[PDB]
């Protein structure tokens, strides 16, 4: 997260580390959403261009942390990986379409004042709240500059673009399946996920019912915080079917 | 869940953040 | 490399 802040201890109980076995290291973020399933970005597991291709046993779920490097003793907790599931139509040739993967985990999580999961929008409440000028909230380990690596998890508010600014600043092709966050040049303010942060959540609160809702995966970008670009996120209501197919077939 | 998306460190006990009402203020009206 | 160790069991 680049012009982002500290979090706060308890702020994003719902934040997962992914972390390579060996050589050990962070490797994506991702998102608890019950007990069993974690939610992050089809690119973390699977980029062909960049020989990246994960197995489950690859990998471990780190829940409840705060510090990025610490082993923290007594409050997070590690699992193992019983399967991934990638988007079917990912589309990592083109423009990171559909841009999501699921991962089961061998056994249920405990709940805890540091692990808890957050909620996925329906119909109604992604109507209500992705709308340009609305903010969001995205935290991760990832990068604090384009070209550290944090003491700790980060965070940074940032406020949902209008689909025409997000399409006339780059020569990628957006879909449907996309979003952009971020502050225009004249805004001012500033801020952006980064390398590292890929799979992690853009939330918002809903003023309907108080409860924190995952709206984006952050999925790409050019460059990190550069003036005239925006960051990139799944839409997570669009592809919301697939999600629920998946754990209603698979638990 | 039932409880998703209910922090037990904030939410659960009527404690807010920092910044989330950077958030709230943006929803507008 | 500047990451902690963790508990054998979880490797
Ligand atoms: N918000 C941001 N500035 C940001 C930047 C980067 C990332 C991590 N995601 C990435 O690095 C993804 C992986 C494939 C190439 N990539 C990128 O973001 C590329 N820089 C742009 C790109 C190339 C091909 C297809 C789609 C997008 C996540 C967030
Ligand atoms: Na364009
Ligand atoms: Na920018």
């Amino acid at each position: 997260i680049v012009e982002g802040s500290d979090a706060e201890i308890g702020m994003s109980p719902w934040q997962v580390m992914l972390f390579r076995k060996s050589p050990q290291e962070l490797l994506c973020g991702a998102s608890l959403i019950s007990d069993r399933w974690v939610l992050t970005a089809a690119h973390c597991l699977l980029y062909p261009p960049w020989d990246k291709n994960f197995t489950e046993n690859d990998l471990l779920v780190r829940i409840g942390k705060h510090s990025r490097t610490r082993y923290e003793r007594n409050i997070e907790k590690i699992s193992m990986l019983e399967k991934i599931y990638i988007h079917p139509r990912y589309n990592w040739r083109e423009n990171l379409d559909r841009d999501i993967a699921l991962m089961k985990l061998k056994k249920p999580v405990a709940f805890s004042d540091y692990i808890h999961p957050v909620c996925l929008p329906d119909r109604e409440t992604a109507a209500s709240l992705l709308q340009a000028g609305y903010k969001g909230r995205v935290t991760g380990w990832g990068n604090l500059k384009e070209t550290g690596q944090p003491s700790v998890l980060q965070v940074v508010n940032l406020p949902i673009v209008e689909r025409p600014v997000c399409k006339d600043s780059t020569r990628i092709r957006i879909t449907d399946n996309m979003f952009c966050a971020g502050y225009k040049p004249d805004e001012g303010k500033r801020g952006d996920a980064c390398e590292g942060d890929s799979g992690g959540p853009f939330v918002m609160k809903s003023p309907f019912n108080n409860r924190w809702y995952q709206m984006g995966i952050v999925s790409w970008g050019e460059g990190c915080d550069r003036d005239g670009k925006y960051g990139f996120y799944t839409h997570v209501f669009r592809l919301k079917k697939w999600i629920q197919k998946v754990i209603d077939q698979f638990g | 869940e039932a409880d998703c998306g209910l922090r037990p460190l904030f939410e659960k006990k009527s404690l807010e953040d920092k910044t989330e009402r950077e958030l709230l203020e943006s929803y507008i009206d | 490399g500047d990451f902690e160790e963790i508990p054998e069991e979880y490797l």
